[PDB]
């Protein structure tokens, strides 16, 4: 399943150099291209996000209250209903995800960076599961790039 | 031309921080009525923070979906290059008037959900 083992990848990276501040630096799929591409824009978009909505974030962070990994399952839901009125967008997508880095910084403060990559499968499994034909008509995350490159 | 692109942007931020209003109105109006078990407060909780990421996403959706109206304009050389400059500000602007609102109003249900 190309399409997951991408999307795993890079959400599932961007979660662990968030809560890190250390930037990956092993081999993707793509040397020099989507993968890389998709991250680079992910930092921005993302970054951008959560500076702009530390608020909302913190707000929905404290009273989600996530301890531990049912508290995780529970991210889904969250999810679930974002989608649950039938549009489908990017913006939407990089939120959520934006969203998830900050629970992933989270989640490190308080020594549960084991459950990071339950969480990047878990955001990864909504979204591939329930909106693959849709990714596949953007053209995947090719077309995330394109949506939200500057130049 | 640019303003209409300017102008569906305003629109598209203004609706959808209407829409983020009326939805934590109702949800408030819902869990001061209701006799909240701890099951129905999570509920509650679940449904405010969807309210708040599909505002903050339709927003940015709105803003980058102009970015690209205004990039093809500039290829289509119908907005010269300064032009361009002066939408891409005023969007960057909306951005961050948007995304105080979307803040103001996660906060103010917040504190409902504490104090109120």
């Amino acid at each position: 399943d190309e399409l997951y083992r991408q999307s795993l990848e890079i959400i599932s990276r961007y979660l662990r150099e968030q809560a890190t501040g250390a930037k990956d630096t092993k081999p993707m799929g793509r040397s020099g291209a989507t993968s890389r591409k998709a991250l680079e824009t992910l930092r921005r978009v993302g970054d951008g996000v959560q500076r702009n909505h530390e608020t909302a974030f913190q707000g929905m962070l404290r009273k989600l209250d996530i301890k531990n990994e049912d508290d995780v399952k529970s991210l889904s839901r969250v999810m679930i209903h974002v989608f649950s009125d039938g549009v489908t967008n990017w913006g939407r997508i990089v939120t959520l995800i934006s969203f998830g880095a900050f629970v992933a910084k989270h989640l490190k403060t308080i020594n549960q960076e084991s459950c990071i990559e339950p969480l990047a499968e878990s955001i990864t499994d909504v979204l591939v599961r329930t909106k693959r034909d849709w990714l596949v008509k953007q053209r995947g995350w090719d077309g995330f790039v394109e949506f939200f490159h500057v130049e | 031309d640019p303003k209409k692109v300017l102008d569906k942007a305003k629109d598209q931020a203004e609706n959808r921080v209407r829409e983020l209003k009326q939805v934590l109105e109702e949800l408030y109006k819902e869990a001061r009525k209701l006799d909240l078990t701890q099951e129905m407060r999570k509920k509650l909780i679940e449904r405010y923070a969807a309210a708040i990421i599909r505002a903050i996403g339709d927003i940015n959706n709105a803003i980058y979906q102009a970015k690209q109206e205004a990039e093809k304009l500039k290829k289509a050389g119908l907005v010269n290059s300064q032009q361009l400059d002066e939408l891409l500000r005023r969007l960057d602007e909306l951005q961050k008037e948007a995304s105080r609102k979307a803040n103001e109003y996660g906060r103010e249900f917040e504190l409902k959900l504490e104090y109120g």
